[PDB]
């Protein structure tokens, strides 16, 4: 039980950075 | 010529009143924190028992402590010199006026 | 005037900030005892059931 | 049907709350300010409903 | 993106007994923060001595 | 999530760049005031003339 | 004057303009980012 | 009259519906018509001088 | 109890607002050795009673 | 669990606030740091008068 | 005139040094007491674990 | 200029706190000011060249 919660918790924080994704833009070519 | 140079010492004599004014608010305002530190050991002098204790929020109120106490010492330092810069000032006024006259 | 005024809008910033600090950290400590109590439940659950 | 309501309230209150802002920087009309010009032109509108 | 990494540390508190540990992700994510300061630092002397030339 | 993210952010940029045009065409206005009483005085003198 | 006139024009609309961005960017904030932040589990009551 | 078309002017940014026909712009161009005679009478008065 | 009492104190002086009650040119505190051990002291007194 | 979840709710909530304020506090400080000391003499206010 | 103006030059001096070292010291001052209120927050930390 | 720059500069901040009090409204009396002393300024030496 406990491991599952703690992979949950590592996705769940791992998704976040597609807003380090600029403004979803490209930016540089 | 004379004149010239009478206006622009009036101008200048009062800036220094400004200036001893700013110094004195100074004072005022370092008047308080101070309120701090000497309550604050005041709240932890008294303790129960065995947990009086030499640490880190002792050395740093010590500081607190000095370096205040230095603070206000050379606060009124300047004090001294700017009231010494306005009676200086005021008499090379007397003179201008008079030999203008 | 401008000077003054600026001064007395950052000193009640700051008196905001320390409150804000003063509960985050018992909150946390509050939190701990809660999951330590948590705990306990699951070791009464079983000494119940046997 | 009630959540409709407060919605058509809130819509009200809202441009109401916006024609006051302006009407009230509309008597802020006190003379020599810098906004006040010319562009002569406004007398034939059929504007408001 | 300061912020989302403070979120994250925020989650990442959310973690049970066991399965806490000083994984070195976080102190990549000290480093991150750190990073971030030194940025700052260079900007705002920059636009101090582009203000005294002005 | 992600798209309300950027939505926010094109409207930052608009914000910044509508606000610094304000800026350099209300300076030209300032300007241009000058220019006029220039030449109203220039009319004054020549009629004396 | 001509110019004058022209000129006046634009600075109204930019204003304006302004004015409409600024209560959108408001209205958006506030109300979104106070409820949608971290975790889709505890309702914003 | 400067201040009076201007104090007239931003009446029309309001929103959808609480813009409306009132006394005010009656009164708003009744002024600008009796100023704007007024002028030139004065205008007359300046030829015969 | 008497670590609890020494917490408390210590909370209710350290967030004791400014300008509300502290107002005393208290004074003659540069000296005070009421402190009597040192933190390797207390805790190795608090395991010794564990 | 559910006091949990709003636990962490308060205090996820209380920190970035937290963040927001401490950029504001050094924003304002220092900005205003860099203009004051820059207030010319009242000498040259009044201009070698 | 001479005399007049080499007053000026001190006292302009003298200010600016002034205004100077009040600013530093009170920068000083607030920075190293947010230093000692960090410093008491750990020690509660502590405290409230034992 | 000081005074627009700081305008500025203010005016770029995050969104949960932004406010309006005496602070911004003494800016806009200053601008005021500044803006009244430049026309007069004009008038008079007007006068002085006639």
């Amino acid at each position: 039980a406990c491991k599952t919660n703690t992979l949950l918790l590592d996705t769940k924080c791992m998704d976040t950075r597609r807003k380090l994704t600029v403004p979803a833009e490209k930016f540089v070519p | 010529k004379l004149q010239t140079q009478l206006a622009k010492i009036l101008q200048e004599i009062f800036q220094a009143e400004n200036t001893i004014m700013l110094l004195e608010r100074a004072i005022v305002a370092k008047e308080y924190p101070l309120k701090m530190a000497q309550t604050m050991l005041a709240c932890r002098t008294r303790r129960p028992n065995v947990e009086l204790c030499r640490d880190v929020p002792q050395f740093r109120l010590v500081n607190e402590v000095f370096t205040i106490d230095d603070t206000l010492q050379t606060l009124k330092l300047r004090l001294r010199e700017t009231q010494d810069t306005l009676q200086l000032l005021v008499m090379t006024k007397s003179r201008l006026e008079h030999e203008l006259a | 005037a401008v000077n003054s005024a600026f001064s007395s809008r950052c000193q009640e910033l700051d008196d905001s900030l320390q409150k804000l600090q003063y509960h985050l950290r018992k909150t946390l400590t509050e939190i701990t005892d809660q999951e330590h109590q948590i705990a306990a439940l699951k070791q009464a659950i079983k000494d119940k059931e046997a | 049907s009630d959540r409709s309501a407060q919605h058509e309230l809130e819509k009200d209150l809202s441009d109401k709350q916006a024609a006051l802002r302006i009407d009230d920087k509309c008597q802020h009309l006190r003379n020599t300010s810098e906004g006040v010009s010319y562009f002569r032109g406004v007398e034939r509108v059929d504007a408001t409903v | 993106p300061l912020d989302v990494a403070i979120e994250c540390l925020t989650l990442r508190e959310s973690r049970r007994d066991i399965d806490v540990v000083r994984d070195p992700v976080e102190e990549e994510l000290l480093k991150e923060v750190e990073v971030i300061e030194a940025t700052k630092k260079v900007l705002q002397e920059k636009i101090s001595q582009a203000f005294q030339h002005l | 999530n992600l798209a309300f993210t950027n939505r926010i952010a094109e409207t930052v940029d608009a914000k910044n760049k509508i606000h610094t045009h304000l800026t350099k065409t209300l300076q030209e206005i300032f300007q241009i005031e000058m220019t006029i009483e220039s030449i109203k005085k220039a009319i004054k003198e020549k009629s004396a003339f | 004057e001509d110019t004058l006139q022209s000129l006046a024009h634009t600075k109204a609309t930019l204003e304006h303009d302004l004015a409409v961005k600024a209560n959108t960017l408001y209205i958006d904030q506030e109300k979104c980012m106070s409820m949608r932040n971290s975790y889709p589990s505890t309702l914003r009551l | 009259l400067k201040v009076a078309q201007t104090r007239l002017d931003e009446r029309t940014r309001r929103p959808n519906v609480e813009l409306c026909r009132d006394m005010a712009q009656l009164r708003l161009v009744n002024e600008v018509y009796e100023v704007d005679e007024t002028i030139q009478t004065l205008q007359q008065r300046l030829r015969d001088s | 109890e008497d670590k609890s009492s020494a917490q408390y104190i210590d909370e209710n002086c350290f967030n004791l607002r400014s300008t509300s009650d502290s107002i005393s040119f208290f004074h003659g505190v540069e000296k005070f050795d009421g402190t009597v051990s040192i933190p390797e002291t207390w805790a190795k007194f608090s395991n010794d009673n564990i | 669990e559910q006091a949990l979840r709003n636990l962490e709710d308060s205090r996820m909530s209380l920190e970035k606030d937290i963040a927001v304020k401490t950029n504001s506090l050094f924003i304002d400080r220092q900005k205003c740091m860099t203009h004051r000391n820059r207030y010319p003499s009242v000498l040259q206010l009044a201009g070698y008068q | 005139i001479r005399n007049a103006e080499a007053s000026r030059l001190w006292a302009s001096r003298l200010t600016g040094d002034s205004l100077r070292i009040m600013q530093d010291k009170d920068q000083l001052i607030h920075q190293m007491q947010e230093g000692t209120s960090r410093n008491l927050g750990q020690r509660l930390s502590d405290l409230g674990f034992w | 200029s000081i005074a627009t720059d700081n305008l500025q500069c203010r005016e770029r901040r995050q969104h949960p706190d932004l406010v309006r009090d005496y602070v911004e409204v003494e800016l806009l009396k200053e601008t005021e000011l500044i803006r009244n002393i430049q026309e007069l300024l004009k008038r008079t030496i007007g006068q002085a060249v006639d």
